[PDB]
RNA sequence: GUCUACGGCCAUACCACCCUGAACGCGCCCGAUCUCGUCUGAUCUCGGAAGCUAAGCAGGGUCGGGCCUGGUUAGUACUUGGAUGGGAGACCGCCUGGGAAUACCGGGUGCUGUAGGCUU
RNA sequence: GCUCAGGGAGGACAGAAACCUCCCGUGGAGCAGAAGGGCAAAAGCUCGCUUGAUCUUGAUUUUCAGUACGAAUACAGACCG
RNA sequence: UCAACCUAUUCUCAAACUUUAAAUGGGUAAGAAGCCCGGCUCGCUGGUGUGGAGCCGGGCGUGGAAUGCGAGUGCCUAGUGG
């Protein structure tokens, strides 16, 4: 019953979020965004593969959930059940409209909301899998299988960051040994040389 | 727990008051309605008579507003009344009248209008208003700044007002807030205001305490006793102070001394010193940890 | 079709700046305005009296009339194909002087002083602002070290 | 050797009786705490309207008063004599005040009229220190600083050394 | 049978055929709108 | 060096805690006859000078939060004009000139006008 | 003259929510209504007195044709609060 | 334990959100109607032959950025308003 994505594919409109003015939106069907062993520290998954995009287009929430399931299925088949962590780094906020014809015509044509849609830039990361450093080909194959659930051209890039952090994977170990970083779950905490030094003597206590 | 109210968001969104509004001193609403000259007057000054009653003296100034600040024309305080012979009691209604009189006569002598516009040489207490005479240079017109005093009846702000009015300033005023205007019968008996100007309430309270109990009298009044101020001397002392002020109103400053240049408060620590403080704190913590382990 | 309200479209225009809300500062009141003063307009939301129109927020005119709170100024407004020299009544806190007249005034007074003097002295000193000429010929010294060589960076995708 | 401008004082003793209705009960409760204090109390109205309790907006539902000084100390001593000088550790506010409540005013030392009846009271002692007038004077209003405030233990030690009462826990 | 509603297409060159010409600047412009008490005084100063 | 009275721009001045204030001040403070106002001399008003810098306030401190001003981000994003450039499109590249902002890393932490003191 | 929304800590019945008290509180409240602006010794809330919500000629702005009506802005002449 | 809560973090947004904040753009100024003196007048403003404005009289051309171009003004008027 939903129109094809090639109708609602280009970033044609102003971004039109679910708000006080556009209410009555049917709910986005991707609602789980992070999967796998999402309760695992930064230290035990060092590898991070990003499905980056290569077009300025619109991905549907249907396609985001289809690619989530297509990645998760291959990851729990290949890397074991909890040896990975996928996260979908797009949330569909733009909602799209449907002009229903049943006779009026184009008189007063402004659609009811039909669905939700994520707008993506050239180089904005769609999905990302955090895994161990020997599960490289499995994550490339999982992202390559999930690319067929999207329109357009997506590329696959294995980053030099330490998983889901903004710090580089070569100097992450030196920084965490120098105690400028602190593990606090799936992320890491950055500590400047700017605090009150009771925090300093608490860390080096 | 509670949610922390004064966070980074609170301080980033926080706007400060003006500095005088934070310090508490000024009311910008009344100050804007009081000092702003009309724009068709074109840089004509607008004069104010500022009254501030402190705990121990009374500041009476006359100032007009420029862009950099209120340049004060003339100033007259209450602690300079022992030059004329009011030894102690410098914050009461009578000393408010005396310093208003001194402000008026000193400003008139500063401008050159002490012979003209004599005002009330004898003190009556009733309504007076210095109406200007033709040919001679016109009367000095200024407006009364109370600041933050709740301007109710019998206020030393209006005592200094009546002091300037009897000195010769033409200030707009009503005889509603002088002591004597009773709220019931809605008239104004000027002899009660004269008693308050001459300090007869203080002399009568002095007599009342030395009749009721002399321990409370010596606790309440002591510098009066030290400067041998008696109740019968009070009105004649304030009249001689009025005559002394109206005969010699000019202020002569104290001479400026050669300083010693000694600094009484701690100077601001420098960048090198405070980085060395945090270096020594870290090194001392680490050596205390190795001498604890 | 848009509404034709007096304050339509002036959400961000008559609003105060960030953390500069509150009491209007008093030098704005204490500045005095003659006639013939070149005067900028910038309407302000805290004082609703004497509000200049959104057509004139940002325009500069000339004072022709001063009253006891407000000045009348003569601004050029452009409507469809003409320019009207029209006059408006603006309260005093919607208004600044312009320093664009002031730079001309100081240039005139220093030109007139260096035309008064250095004329019985004999020299002839330049009084017109010629525009910024091309750079004259100049040696550039490479004191010792060689010019550092640049060459483009290889492409690596960092995101 | 301690600075005499940090003497713990009682700044006020405020009393109220929240009767919950207007008219006869409220006027005679006003008369009973006027018999207590010696000054005419005031009538506290209602902010909101809750019909579960039986009150309406702007309806006079309570009587309160404020006592200062020697009268405050003597009324407080009467109330603590009712409360046998035994206060709980939860009867102390974090800002250093304290307060308690009694159930019949006949225990205070006020004789009875069947025209009036019996009522209970909330007593609340707002402790202070010399200098707390900074927080509510007008001309240069400031705050009170950190060293000069009154903490909870610093108040209840004062209570149990000035009244020789006990702080029973719970 | 609809039609076009509003346009400012050809209007700029229609204006700039005879030019956006600035107002007629003239020495001694008039006194209408000047403060009447000020102008009473001005014309008494001219009277005497 | 510094304070009061009135201020100007209104955080480089705010906020939290700690330290130190000599002299003059500014305060806290002591009272309620009178002026005045309250349930209450707490506030306001009124008369004072026994005590105290405890607080306000002032000066200083914090690998402080903030604020101000710099570096980075970055000639990046965006962009005026241009091509019979590319691309199926989306969009991108180039020629011509302009050119941002976070995070991250430094520096600063009120200046000042008029009047009157203190440092005999 | 006072500070508002909210929160914390206390107090006989009293509680999740009646009233009293302290502390924090840049507006998160209120300003009749729609929204946007604006506002903290106020434009809010509470009191006291009130009728400038009055009589009158011109100028101006806004839509604009640079015309009306509407609404509004500075002035001016009294008569007042 | 599991929730709310709270504090430092983290992913993604906004036409009717915003601390910041461009490019293009919109006013004004680039002098003789301008400066600088001397003096009168005023019932307005006025501590103050104060302030402001208006009048007289005199002195000053290096015509006060580049470029380019003779300008200003008044009648009568068609057609047009898909
Ligand atoms: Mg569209
Ligand atoms: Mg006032
Ligand atoms: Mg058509
Ligand atoms: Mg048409
Ligand atoms: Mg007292
Ligand atoms: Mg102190
Ligand atoms: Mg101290
Ligand atoms: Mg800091
Ligand atoms: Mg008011
Ligand atoms: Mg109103």
């Amino acid at each position: 019953g939903r129109r094809p994505a090639r109708c609602y594919r280009y970033c044609k409109n102003k971004p039109y979020p679910k708000s006080r003015f556009c209410r009555g939106v049917p709910d986005a069907k991707i609602r789980i965004f992070d999967l796998g062993r999402k309760k695992a520290k930064v230290d035990e998954f060092p590898l991070c593969g990003h499905m980056v995009s290569d077009e300025y287009e619109q991905l549907s929430s249907e396609a985001l959930e289809a690619a989530r399931i297509c990645a998760n299925k291959y990851m729990v088949k290949s890397c074991g059940k909890d040896g990975f962590h996928i996260r979908v780094r797009l949330h569909p906020f733009h909602v799209i409209r449907i002009n229903k014809m049943l006779q009026t015509g184009m008189r007063g044509a402004f659609g009811k909301p039909q669905g939700t849609v994520a707008r993506v830039h050239i180089g904005q990361v769609i999905m990302s899998i955090r895994t161990k450093l020997q599960n490289k080909e499995h994550v490339v194959e999982a992202l390559r299988r999930a690319k067929f659930k999207f329109p357009g051209r997506q590329k696959i890039h294995i980053s030099k960051k330490w998983g889901f952090t903004k710090f580089n994977a070569d100097e992450f170990e030196d920084m965490v040994a120098e105690k400028r970083l602190i593990p606090d779950g799936c992320g890491v905490k950055y500590i400047p040389n700017r605090g009150p030094l009771d925090k300093w003597r608490a860390l080096h206590s | 727990f509670v949610k922390v109210v004064k966070n980074k968001a609170y301080f980033k969104r926080y706007q400060v008051k003006f500095r005088r509004r934070r310090e508490g001193k000024t009311d910008y609403y009344a100050r804007k309605r009081l000092v702003i000259q009309d724009k068709n007057k074109y840089n004509t000054p607008k004069y104010r008579m500022i009254v501030r009653v402190t705990n121990r003296d009374i500041i009476c100034q006359i100032a007009y507003a420029r862009i950099e600040g209120d340049m004060i024309v003339c100033a007259a305080y209450a602690h300079e009344l022992p030059k004329y012979g009011v030894k102690v009691g410098l914050t009461n209604y009578a000393a408010a009248y005396c310093t208003g009189l001194l402000l008026a006569r000193r400003l008139l002598n500063r401008f050159g209008m002490d012979k003209i516009y004599e005002g009330q040489v004898e003190v009556t207490g009733d309504e007076y208003n210095v109406e200007s005479i033709d040919g001679q240079p016109g009367a000095f017109t200024c407006y009364l700044d109370a600041g933050l005093a709740r301007t109710t009846t019998g206020n030393k702000v209006f005592g200094a007002l009546k002091g300037a009015v009897d000195g010769g300033l033409s200030i707009p005023h009503s005889t509603k807030r002088f002591p004597g205007y009773d709220s019931e019968s809605k008239e104004f008996n000027a002899e009660v205001h004269r008693k308050h100007i001459m300090g007869q309430n203080v002399a009568d309270y002095m007599r009342y305490l030395m009749e009721e109990d002399e321990d409370a009298y010596k606790k309440q009044f002591s510098q009066y006793i030290k400067n041998n101020v008696t109740p019968d001397m009070m009105e004649e002392m304030y009249k001689k102070a009025h005559a002394a002020i109206r005969e010699n109103p000019v202020y002569e400053k104290k001479p400026k001394r050669e300083v010693k240049k000694k600094r009484w408060n701690r100077p601001k620590m420098s960048l090198a010193q405070k980085k060395d403080r945090v270096a020594q704190k870290k090194a001392s913590f680490l050596r205390a940890q190795e001498r604890a382990a | 079709t848009n509404t034709k309200g007096k304050r339509r479209g002036t959400r961000y225009m008559f609003s105060r700046p960030f953390r500069k809300h509150g009491v209007v500062p008093l030098a704005t009141y204490m500045r005095i305005y003659k006639k013939g003063d070149i005067v900028d307009i910038k309407g302000m939301g805290t004082v609703q009296k004497g509000m200049p129109h959104k057509c004139y927020h940002g325009k500069t005119g000339r004072v022709y009339n001063v009253t006891q709170h407000a000045v009348g100024i003569v601004v050029n407004k452009q409507v469809k194909g003409k320019i009207l020299a029209k006059r408006i009544n603006v309260r005093i806190e919607h208004i600044k002087h312009s320093k664009s007249r002031d730079s001309f005034l100081k240039r005139v007074k220093e030109n007139d002083q260096k035309k008064k003097e250095a004329k019985e002295k004999g020299t002839w000193v330049q009084l017109k602002r010629q525009p910024a000429p091309p750079r004259e010929a100049h040696f550039v010294r490479t004191n010792g070290k060689e010019p550092e060589l640049l060459e483009p960076i290889p492409y690596e995708f960092m995101a | 050797k301690e600075n005499p401008m940090r003497e713990l004082r009682i700044r006020k003793l405020c009393l109220n009786i929240c009767v919950g209705e207007s008219g006869d009960r409220l006027t005679r409760a006003a008369k009973v705490l006027e018999q207590l204090t010696g000054q005419t109390p005031v009538f506290s109205k209602a902010r909101y309207t809750v019909r579960s309790f039986g009150i309406r907006r702007n309806e006079k539902i309570a009587v309160h008063c404020t006592v200062r000084g020697a009268k405050a100390e003597e009324i407080l001593e009467k109330g603590l004599k009712v409360r046998e000088y035994e206060l709980r550790k939860n009867n102390f506010s974090d800002t250093g005040n304290f307060g308690f409540g009694i159930q019949e005013h006949i225990d205070l030392g006020i004789k009875y009229d069947p025209s009036i009846g019996i009522y209970g009271l909330d007593f609340y002692v707002v402790l202070g220190r010399p200098g707390f007038s900074i927080a509510d004077k007008k001309r240069r209003t400031g705050c009170i600083g950190a060293k000069h405030r009154i903490s909870k233990e610093e108040a209840m030690r004062w209570f149990q050394q000035k009244y020789d009462g006990i702080i029973l826990p719970g | 049978a609809k039609s076009k509603n509003h346009t400012t297409h050809n209007q700029s060159r229609k204006w700039h055929r005879n030019g956006i010409k600035k107002p007629r600047s003239q020495r001694y412009e008039s006194l209408k709108g000047v403060d009447p008490k000020f102008l009473r005084n001005m014309r008494f100063a001219k009277k005497h």
